[PDB]
RNA sequence: GGAUGCGCCUUGAAAAGCCUGCGAAACACGCAGCUGGUGAAUGACAGCUAUGGCGCAUCC
């Protein structure tokens, strides 16, 4: 099976830099090679076909190079929009095989999160369960933590977090903290706190709530 | 006219050791004149190439991987494309997408249309469909935050919605996350300006396909 | 929508094999002719006729 391999396998670069990606084919493939970028979740679309040639449609600053068995896509000056997973695939023999991706994550300036802090509603109440949920929107570096406290206890092993991609136009995150309690652990306490510390940020911020 | 389209159905959880088949239903070409390939993506993980069929031909191809356990056809009759799977293991759980190799003149060999992949999640757990809870906006950046939470459900995916889409501004939508429980949860967040809270409605339009539950839950702030 | 005009593609290489262009075309199937050039085993072709397409410009 011929392999194809990309390198490197994540960069972080500016708005303006030109980058450049690279995939090497193990065995000969003869220029046979198309280069696709891919958002989250998304089809992939491709942007280079026969090594060199830019696909109908894609902006000028793709651009595709063979030399040997070396294969390099150069976006000229990156974008914002171009955060995405960029993969190589070889079509000169089957089985057809892709690069692992290479992930380009769009590099900016310093922005501190905005936090906000949401208590269990009644209505999850009824059924046994709280959760208890701090939103931090629109930060970057990725980068940040997230504490809980009770009643000004810090909390461990029950907080999971989820975050979104970056934003096509800002290059920003977001981020969810979501603390899971017993409603009967959730109705002897009083305070919840998330304490937020990230690069943008002095000092840490907290939001917090008084039960009832 | 007819615009070329892949459209892919079939997908969702099914135990392992069975059979599952997916459909690729093309329109705008005539698919035994073009060549078909699928190809996947395991969560987190990167494209892996399964299966093609060649046009006039009809030849088939097959990665290794899946050799043996996976045969892809096409029917004419019905210009749509097969990937039949057989003795499904964990390991195929993935999002599926079809995929045209295009025109050589104008593409070579590259992949020009794509279907919009959908997910098989192979797994002995149950289909549970999600509560969907509000989170409701603080009575305290200039702006207010408020969203709705979508708790335990199995398998993925979800797909969430503000005011049957007529917001689309400010919205994450956060990946699910897989509690201990095994079962997934989410939260779908916006940013509003908080003069309207008291003026605009809010409506949080939740759909759970593999359990056929839709919910649209109004989000307004607390009397308190 | 109608006229005209320009350009381009419609292979190359031959015993075999391999490579390569076109035909919706990686395997399988199909691809007429002329002049020159090349090959003592080498894709190396140039300009065209014919037949099928495709794009641009002018004009009503
Ligand atoms: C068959 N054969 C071969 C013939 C050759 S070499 C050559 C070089 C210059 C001019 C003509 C020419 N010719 C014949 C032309 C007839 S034609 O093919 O044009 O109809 O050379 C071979 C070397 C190894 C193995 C077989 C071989």
């Amino acid at each position: 099976d011929i392999q194809m391999t990309q390198s490197p396998s994540s960069l972080s670069a500016s708005v303006g830099d030109r980058v450049t990606i690279t995939c090497r084919a193990s065995q000969s493939v003869s220029s046979a090679v198309a280069w696709y970028q891919q958002k989250p979740g998304k089809a992939p679309k491709l942007l280079i076909y026969s090594a060199s040639s830019l696909y109908s449609g894609v902006p000028s600053r793709f651009s595709g190079s063979r030399s040997g068995t070396d294969f390099t896509l150069t976006i000229s000056s990156l974008q914002p929009e171009d955060f995405a997973t960029y993969y190589c695939q070889q079509s000169y023999s089957f089985p057809s095989t892709f690069g692992q991706g290479t992930k380009v994550e769009i590099k900016r300036t310093v922005a501190a999160p905005s936090v906000f802090i949401f208590p269990p509603s009644d209505e999850q109440l009824k059924s046994g369960t709280a959760s208890v949920v701090c939103l931090l929107n629109n930060f970057y570096p990725r980068e940040a933590k997230v504490q809980w406290k009770v009643d000004n206890a810090l909390q461990s092993g029950n907080s999971q977090e989820s975050v979104t991609e970056q934003d096509s136009k800002d290059s920003t995150y977001s981020l969810s903290s979501t603390l899971t309690l017993s409603k009967a652990d959730y109705e002897k306490h009083k305070v919840y706190a998330c304490e937020v510390t990230h690069q943008g940020l002095s000092s840490p911020v907290t939001k917090s709530f008084n039960r009832g | 006219i007819s615009e070329v389209q892949l459209v892919e159905s079939g997908g969702g959880l099914v135990q392992p050791g069975g059979s599952l088949r997916l459909s690729c239903a093309a329109s705008g070409f005539y698919i035994s004149y073009s060549s078909i390939h699928w190809v996947r993506q395991a969560p987190g993980k990167g494209l892996e190439w399964v299966a093609s069929i060649s046009p006039y031909s009809g030849s088939t191809y097959y990665a290794d991987s899946v050799k043996g356990r996976f045969t892809i056809s096409a029917d004419t009759s019905k210009n749509t494309a097969y990937l039949q799977m057989n003795s499904l293991r964990a390991e195929d759980t993935a999002v599926y997408y079809c995929a045209r190799q295009g025109y050589r003149r104008r593409s070579g060999r590259g992949f020009d249309y794509w279907g919009q992949g959908t997910l098989v999640t192979v797994s002995s757990a149950s289909t549970k469909g999600p509560s969907v809870f509000p989170l409701a906006p603080s009575s305290k950046g200039g702006t207010a935050a408020l969203g709705c939470l979508v708790k335990d459900y199995f398998p993925e995916p979800v797909t969430v919605s503000w005011n049957s889409g007529a917001l689309t501004s400010g919205v994450h939508t956060f990946p699910a996350v897989l509690q201990s429980s095994g079962l997934y949860s989410l939260s779908s967040v916006v940013t509003v300006p908080s003069s309207s809270l008291g003026t605009q409605t809010y409506i949080c339009n939740v759909n759970h396909k593999p359990s056929n539950t839709k919910v649209d839950k109004k989000v307004e702030p607390k009397s308190c």
